[PDB]
């Protein structure tokens, strides 16, 4: 992305040709070689903290298409066990955080994208511990705070899709935006051995999915299933920290308006009893 | 007292036992809340497997404690 | 690569081939080749090793190599001059960049160089103790050092500055080219360039060591020389990687052992058995009359349950530390068993096999053991972790003062079993009284005593059973606190056990300042959990049985919580003579983490 | 699929059928190996049969695949392995258990389907001559069966 | 302790093994229960054979486990 | 009358002997309390070990005497 | 030290050994001053076998102790 002169259509084709040969793990190291994704000085890394900078100074140079392309083909070459490793050895994480951490980014669309890539590459012990150590869990909370208390802020920026039939406010950029977040601490509570999970979920957090499960009609049945299956695994995992939920406020709201959050969504409704077999876990919530 | 049992191909369960409990009747009433036969289920706390033999005390499981659920052969 | 073997082998052993500098040089040119890859670069040594075989050949092509390394080498000079003004004006200009990063880079065509020479004169594996000379003043003679004052200076801005990044590693082949030339020294010139460049350049190594630890193969080996550079982390991979080096694979040894005498039953198993039996060997256990548990599960267990039988006191072999009941040290009454000193040997080898298997022990040494182990000397330092109070009066008496206090003489009053014993220090120790003028000798002859000559044979037949499974010069690389890190590992608090097993006073279970601290404890992580217990008891070690066997200065005492209605802002207080917690009702849960994140901090 | 294989498995532990006998292989547990006797008054009678069964990911919303490892003649069965069996093609419910396939395939042992045949030499040749049917069957378990 | 073990082609029996022991071992206690040597005797379990090099912690055999016999 | 029994670190025990039973009765009575074997139990007085045929009256034991406790390092 | 070895019949031959020496190496000096091959050679102390990878303080042997040979 670096040169200018090369036309953004064949630039965006030669990345599309590059991710449909990727699919195939048989050249998954030649790229990997080529890309230089094996040293963190390599032109993969280089092309990361390209993106970070264009997105943090807001330009036309920006291209969301090639973004997101470029996070799909690094995922597939991360696909591969021997490649993942090499890509977590050079530096990924440290990217990708930097790329995330962005604050007050309109382009929710690659920040999405790189959240994703973000929870598909967390996968064991080491990447959580390196995603850790880069100050995730801090970085985590604070976009989902503030991403939140922004939407319910600002209600003229909402312009939810016509054409469909849909349950939410907002402009699903910042539905996918918070989906993906969502899923990175799913995926976060998952691979975690649960005694470091209580520095994530003990912490405002909380507040952002109660104003989540508050706000239904406005963030949408999407992000109330998956604010609902975080409340499940965290109880779940360290059925110890069920005091914690009732202190913030959270079961205790689930419990008295769980007819209120049922919509018609396929994973919510399948979802409901996992659910309410986590709320009686504790003899209180069984009562 | 109350303890949890993590099964790490499911959910989590919870069991009504007292410290002097064998494991033989915790595999028993595991056996009854997932109808895994006993001699099929493998305890781990704290990193150490459980001999049906002993008792909670003497593995020094306390109440809130949670037990992970593996299965072997 | 085939035909030069051919022509070498009949030429050691019709016409022959005669070749000449021209040649040479030609051959030599295809290292400079920016084609050369990791096997062109080894048939390429492989054809320049069988040439050398022939009489003319090796003096062509130290001179061609020693040329070429001059060229490369001015130019190299220039290149880091730049690179590390650059780093410290600084996003990095690419034209330099690439002239590191290409793998054409002159970087990379002095490590082949070097290289190339280091196996010329290594190859020769007969002569190498004496090439070792003319190696270095080859080496010596490609005045390198300018080179490496650059690279230095260069490390040093990389380190200063932040705006690049971790991109040090683009200097990654120059850095092994200096371990090239540095490999044969001695470092028991360059000799006097690797240490502290080294000790300066540390946190980049173990940086770069723990990105690729495969590095540690290649020429990273020789940082082993200067183990202080090396953390713990990239210490313990590479010392794992080395005693798995033997990979053979390992025959199983099926055993059975009754858990009430799990000790002896595993020493006649197998104290009995072949060194190199029990060293290559994988130990599969079976707790008799046990039930449920595989062969790798009861490994665990077994381990466990045996290094708490083994360090017993009613077996007279080891003594608690006073004050550090979790750790242990030989006792010097174990005569009374004539098997002892087998015991010993049998502790040794069960050890060793603890740490081959990479089974973490709870139980832990004074220091004096482990200095041993790695043979460092003895001293009062060591004495200090046995008996802290009274090392403290040693050394009063040593230089706080002109002791003339007591009428002690050089000789030690011992109650063996109801036995009274009086041991000389000295030949005449009994009658000789201590005084200002004799003290200095006086106190090094009692913890000479005391921790070496009381335990000389056992403390041999231990080190002698440890090292059947490990080389001596394989576990000396690390140190005291890393070879307990090694055996015990990192403390790991329980939160349950510890909750359980606690009283309030002002406070109950259910209280919500309680529920608060339990919350913050439960959050802590397990280095934050060991210093907190150690703020609280004053040691960082859970009794062996649990947080039921916590003992004070009275004797068993658990752990206990009381009210303080002080001003909030007052830091929580303890009080370790008694496993006593003061702790203010911080009315929210962050508050009192933040409050007991700072007390405990503080402590240490 | 997993909470459904554990009693599947469960099940045949607690009262095996004396016929056949299956588990996991390689701990795989949507990998199994199942071995059959021959049915009483068979051709195949004493022998022993070894299948192997896959288990899709929507198990058991689908049924899984049986194939039968050891070289076997029979009119629905063919020489690579794969089975023409109802309740494995159309016939399937989520309802039915490994156990009632074992039991299924043992009875078709006995129980040909010539009117609906797999490989048709061997249909044939049971339609047109019931005793050479009886001996090549024969001839074969004993070749491989055994 | 205990292990089960049904003739398929005959009726059921009951024996007594360690962890320890080979399936030579079962199969010779088969043969002293019944007759048969181990070399006629095929050993069944889980869908697998038992070989005789192998034993009861290799096949992870387990107490009152169910074996069967073809003869 | 009453003597006492101590280990190297641990608690201290009370037996009620008398001075004709052998030492094998004070190694089942030191039995009876911990559950060590006869076998298994050395026991010292004075740092000069002790033997089962012999009694109380032939180690000149008394009231309130104090005798060490070790377990058996077996050979083999 | 010095230790004893004595056979069922024959007389009885000392050996200068120290703790160190394993028992390998005390039949390889029963073979130098007898010629009987380590292999042929089974030691015997206190009615235990002696093993070859072990050493004389493993089996608590001290000066003067006496050892039964056994071909």
């Amino acid at each position: 992305l670096s040169e200018t002169k090369i036309p953004k259509e064949l630039r965006t084709d030669a990345l599309f040709t590059l991710e449909c040969i990727s699919l195939k793990h048989v050249w998954c190291s030649d790229i990997i070689r080529n890309l230089g994704g094996n040293i963190s000085h390599g032109l993969l890394f280089q092309i990361l903290r390209y993106i970070a900078k264009t997105l943090r100074e807001a330009t036309d140079e920006i291209d969301e298409e090639y973004n997101v392309r470029f996070f799909y083909l690094i995922s597939n070459l991360a696909d591969v066990k021997p490649l993942h490793e090499s890509l977590f050895a050079a530096g990924l994480i440290p990217t990708l955080l930097e790329i995330v951490s962005i604050r007050n980014c309109p382009y929710k669309r690659t920040l999405a994208s790189a959240t994703h890539l973000l929870e598909t590459f967390i996968d064991n012990s080491e990447t959580t511990t390196e995603f850790i150590e880069n100050d995730g869990f801090t970085m985590l909370i604070t976009s989902v705070a503030n991403e939140i208390d922004f939407t319910l802020a600002h209600p003229e920026t909402w312009q939810p899709p016509k054409y469909s039939v849909v349950y939410y406010s907002i402009s699903f950029r910042e539905l996918a935006y918070i989906r993906s977040l969502l899923k990175l601490v799913l995926k976060l509570l998952s691979t975690d051995s649960g005694d470091r999970i209580r520095n994530l979920i003990d912490s405002p957090i909380l507040v952002s999915l109660k104003k989540i499960l508050e706000n239904k009609l406005v963030f949408g049945l999407t992000l109330i299933t998956y604010t609902l299956d975080v409340v499940q695994k965290v109880i779940n995992s360290e059925p110890t920290i069920y005091p914690v939920l009732v202190e913030a406020g959270l079961i205790p709201y689930v419990i008295d308006n769980f007819p209120k959050l049922i919509g018609p969504s396929a994973e919510l409704l399948s979802l409901l009893p996992d659910v309410v077999s986590a709320i009686c876990l504790n003899p209180e919530g069984l009562k | 007292m109350q303890i949890f049992v993590k099964t790490l191909t499911g959910k989590t369960i919870t069991l009504e036992v007292e410290p002097s409990d064998t494991i033989e009747n915790v595999k028993a009433k595991i056996q009854d809340k997932e109808g895994i036969p006993p001699d099929q289920q493998r305890l781990i706390f704290a990193g150490k497997q459980l001999e049906d033999g002993r008792t909670l005390s003497d593995y020094n499981i306390q109440k809130e404690s949670t037990l992970h659920l593996v299965l072997r052969l | 690569q085939v035909c030069t073997k051919t022509l070498a082998v009949l030429s050691t052993s019709f016409h022959l081939p005669s070749f000449d500098e021209d040649d040479l040089m030609k051959i030599l040119s295809i290292i400079m080749l920016d084609s050369c890859t990791t096997r062109v670069f080894q048939q390429t040594l492989n054809i320049i090793y069988n040439l050398s075989k022939l009489q003319g050949c090796m003096s062509i092509f130290t001179k061609h190599l020693v040329s070429l390394a001059i060229s490369i080498m001015s130019k190299l000079k220039s290149a880091l001059d730049g690179l590390s003004r650059e780093v410290g004006t600084i996003e990095i200009n690419s034209e330099l960049l690439q002239k590191f990063t290409l793998p054409s880079s002159d970087q990379a065509k002095l490590l082949k160089i070097l290289t190339t020479v280091d196996f010329l004169y290594t190859h020769k594996r007969k002569e190498e103790e004496r090439n070792v000379k003319d190696l270095q003043s080859l080496y010596d003679k490609m005045n390198g050092g300018p080179v490496w004052s650059s690279l230095s200076e260069c490390l040093s801005q990389f380190e200063k500055s932040q705006a690049i990044n971790t991109s040090a590693t683009i200097l990654l082949p120059l850095i092994e080219s200096l371990m090239v030339v540095c490999r044969r020294s001695d470092l028991s010139r360059v000799e006097n360039l690797f240490f502290p460049f080294t000790d300066a350049h540390k946190k980049l190594l173990n940086q770069m060591i723990r990105s690729n630890p495969k590095l540690m193969s290649g020429p990273f080996a020789l940082l082993v020389k200067n183990p202080k550079v090396l953390d713990f982390d990239n210490k313990r991979y590479f010392f794992n990687a080395k005693l798995k080096s033997d990979n053979q694979e390992r025959p199983k040894l099926p055993i059975t052992v009754r858990r009430e005498q799990v000790f002896l039953d595993s020493y006649r198993a197998l104290f009995f058995k072949t060194n190199d039996e029990i060293k290559n060997s994988k130990l599969e256990i079976t707790f008799k009359g046990e039930s449920g548990v595989d062969a790798g599960g009861v490994t665990r267990e077994w381990y466990q349950v045996l290094s708490r039988q083994m360090f017993n006191p009613d077996y007279a072999l080891f003594l608690p530390v006073p004050s550090d009941k979790t750790t242990f040290h030989p006792n010097r009454t174990s005569g009374i068993n004539p098997e002892h000193l087998s015991f010993f040997k049998f502790i040794g080898m069960i050890i060793g096999k603890a740490i081959r298997d990479q089974c973490f022990l709870d139980c832990h040494f004074s220091r004096e053991v482990y200095k041993n182990i790695l043979g460092r000397p003895v001293s009062l330092k060591d004495m200090e972790s046995l008996d802290p109070d009274y090392y403290k009066s040693l050394v009063w008496i040593l230089e706080n003062d002109i002791t003339d206090i007591i009428e002690e003489t050089f000789s030690v009053e011992t109650d063996d079993y109801g036995e009274h014993k009086v041991i000389n220090l000295i030949e005449g120790g009994k009658d000789i009284i201590v005084t200002e003028a004799n003290k200095q000798d006086y106190v090094k002859k009692v913890v000479e005593y005391k921790l070496q000559t009381s335990v000389k044979e056992q403390m041999d037949n231990f080190l002698v059973g440890f090292y059947a499974l490990i080389s001596k010069d394989l576990i000396t690389i690390f140190d005291e606190q890393e070879l307990e890190l090694l055996i015990s590992g990192l403390p790991d608090i329980d939160v349950d056990d510890w909750k359980n097993n606690t009283t309030y006073v002002n406070y109950t279970a259910t209280c919500k300042e309680v529920s608060y601290f339990w919350r913050a404890v439960r959050s802590f992580d397990a280095e934050e959990r060991a210093k907190l217990l150690q703020f609280v008891t004053g040691t960082s070690k859970v009794p062996l049985n649990g947080f039921k066997e916590l003992s004070g200065v009275n004797g068993v005492c658990k752990f206990s919580i009381h009210r303080d209605f002080g001003s909030s802002e007052r830091l929580p207080s303890s009080h370790t003579c008694f496993n006593q917690l003061n702790l203010p009702p911080y009315e929210s849960y962050e508050t009192l983490r933040g409050s007991l994140l700072l007390a405990i901090n503080e402590g240490h | 699929a997993l909470k459904r294989i554990h009693k599947e498995l469960n099940d045949l532990a607690r009262d095996p059928p004396a016929q056949c006998s299956a588990g996991p292989v390689g701990d795989d547990m949507f990998h199994w190996q199942a071995t059959i006797m021959g049915p009483n008054d068979s051709p195949y009678q004493g022998g022993v049969f070894f299948l192997t069964i896959h288990f899709p990911t929507d198990y058991p919303f689908k049924p899984p695949k049986v194939a039968f490892t050891t070289r076997i003649y029979h009119p629905n069965i063919n020489s690579n392995g794969s089975i023409c069996l109802d309740i494995l093609r159309s016939q399937w419910s989520p309802a039915l258990t490994i156990s009632k396939v074992l039991l299924s395939i043992c009875s078709l042992l006995c129980d040909p389907n010539p009117d609906d045949p797999l490989v048709p030499e061997i249909a044939r040749i049971y339609k047109t001559d019931r005793e050479k049917y009886n001996r090549i069957a024969r001839e074969w378990t004993q070749k491989y069966a055994m």
